């Protein structure tokens, strides 16, 4: 299961062969060097194509890194969740990671819901949740 | 979450067994309190044998301490006492275990219908092996309100009446079986959409509030604050209906 | 012995209640549809009504039948009526709130003769036959022996179909809360009447009730020492649908208290 990874690896022309799991292509860091005792078993990839393979391999590592750093950011503490007074960038990390990436669903979380938050006690958490209730339920604004 | 819950469940089992046993001496105001004390005492024995370190908090005995003051046992051996006084079978035992200024264990057991709701913070609240998924209502349309008339807080009588009047003008219908703990369990298990009552007490709702919050719901006071623990003013249910209820009920309060 | 038509009625109600319980534990099989105000009606209603009609016609192929759904099925005879509610509190069975009942009563020459209500969740079977009384699973029923509006419990219903009286209704309840202890609200007229006859609640009252939602309970509370009336002391409650019921003292006190708070439309 690697079909999205090797899109452009030996990609001076894609009609040569599919990538080889006989050596694995599944470490991506310890595979930075494999000697020529086993890298003579490839066909249709001459030495300039090998350096192009190295370039596109750096590109593929970049793709995997980008996928990593994009799937990691399932936090997205938004401006509407950052503007909140007493909710800094870091409390917004922890709150948007708690399971509410908004404010309307935030006003629907009690003390024990927003307990165990990094950078907030129990009383000030309750005060902030009550302020969120003012800005979502009590203020009667839309 | 396993041993504390097992101990509490066995305690509620013994309590319900004794309650149902004593429910078969028909008589037509004091012996109800007597069997209340008896169930409370066998509960106390359960507390003393298993974990003699924790402290007990009852409506009757006040608070009886041991050594571990960080683990409070809030045990109401009967909710909606008047029902059992009148043989109307809607009453339950409510066990709660609070740890570090916070409720952690909750059990509500009706022995009549054999309804045994359990609740641990985080992992949620189960019933007989089933998960209580709250209510599906998003507003106060066609919903049911586990409404409670303050028969002990007659000072807020007219205010409460005007509030429930506005509600019934907006909402659909009420229910009141005269049992706060069971009302909270029911609104937790999606059997009734929303709940709200005036002038309650910690030994009453101690378990029901957790049963509700673990069911995708919230518990609050009439002003969205968190002092409902002692102000006795509670509104609960899934957040949609609670918001839809507060938005209508705020503008005719007195506290 | 046991009144014959009462035996047929209780057998039919038993079968209907067993079907009800069967439909209860399956929150999937219920396929309801809204018909009125803030309430559905389910296929289970139709199934239970069918079972009841069939069981009745088995041993009575000519008696007239009355039901909220089928209106009035006029059998070849028209002096023996069977008022049926295969469900009281369909709203509760929607939310699976375990508090409802089936209700079956028989009118002879316009006078209710036998009546039963059945709560399958607690397996309670309120039977009542005229001139012989009311029984709960084999115990007599005398209603609450309370003598005044103090310490009493008042069962009621909110008019979700006629909410106009609500305000008035509210005032009524408000006035009553000045004296009585606590109220009760189960969304089930028949079971409220039963509890009254059971002595579990010491009085019941409702504004605008359906005819086939009390015609079984009213005989229960009658033969259980209690009395029924409208809000003005008359017997027109069968048409107005405005009911008060309970032991004579509490009914008299409630009527005296409500004589003012009430509205002229209801009287
Ligand atoms: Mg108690
Ligand atoms: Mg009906």
């Amino acid at each position: 299961a690697a079909i999205d990874a090797f899109t452009k690896y030996l990609d001076i022309d894609e009609d040569f062969a599919t990538v080889l799991v006989e050596e694995g292509f599944s470490t991506l860091e310890e595979l930075a060097y494999v000697p020529m005792k086993e890298l003579l078993e490839i066909e249709g990839l001459d030495e300039p194509t090998v350096e192009a393979l190295r370039e596109r391999a750096k590109n593929a590592l970049a793709t995997i890194a980008q996928a990593q750093e994009e799937s990691l950011g399932d936090n997205k503490p938004a401006d509407d969740l950052l503007n909140l007074e007493g909710v800094d960038r870091d409390l917004a990390f922890k709150l948007a990671a708690r399971g509410v990436c908004t404010l309307e669903d935030l006003a629907e979380q009690g003390i024990d819901d927003l307990a165990d938050i990094e950078g907030l006690t129990d009383e000030k958490a309750g005060a902030l949740i009550m302020a969120a209730r003012n800005i979502c339920w009590f203020g009667d604004e839309a | 979450m396993h041993p504390m819950l097992n101990i509490a469940v066995r305690a509620a089992r013994k309590a319900g067994n004794l309650i149902a046993k004593n429910y078969e001496t028909p008589d037509a105001n004091d012996f109800v309190t007597n069997v209340d004390k008896a169930a409370e005492a066998v509960i106390i024995d359960t507390i003393r044998k298993s974990y003699p370190q924790h402290t007990i908090i009852t409506e009757e005995s006040g608070e009886l301490e041991g050594t571990d003051q960080d683990v409070q046992w809030v045990i109401d051996p009967l909710d909606g006492t008047t029902n059992f006084i009148k043989r109307l079978p809607h009453f339950a035992v409510s066990i709660a275990v609070r740890i570090k200024g916070r409720t952690e264990v909750a059990v509500v057991y009706d022995p009549m219908r054999n309804e045994l709701f359990t609740a641990t913070r985080g992992q949620g609240a189960q019933l007989n092996g089933y998960r209580l998924r709250g209510s599906t209502a998003r507003d106060l349309d066609g919903t049911i309100l586990a409404t409670g008339f303050p028969f002990k807080a007659k000072q807020y009588a007219t205010t409460y009446i005007n509030i429930v009047g506005k509600l019934f003008n907006e909402c659909a219908d009420f229910r009141r079986t005269g049992s706060a703990a069971l009302d909270l369990a029911y609104v937790a298990a999606g059997r009734v959409d929303g709940f709200f009552e005036i002038g309650l007490r910690p030994w009453d709702f101690a378990a029901g509030e957790l049963l509700v919050r673990e069911a995708g719901g919230i518990v609050s006071d009439f002003t969205g604050g968190h002092n409902y623990m002692l102000t006795g003013n509670i509104v609960a249910g899934n957040p949609r209906v609670v918001k839809a209820m507060l938005a209508n009920m705020r503008d005719e309060l007195s506290d």
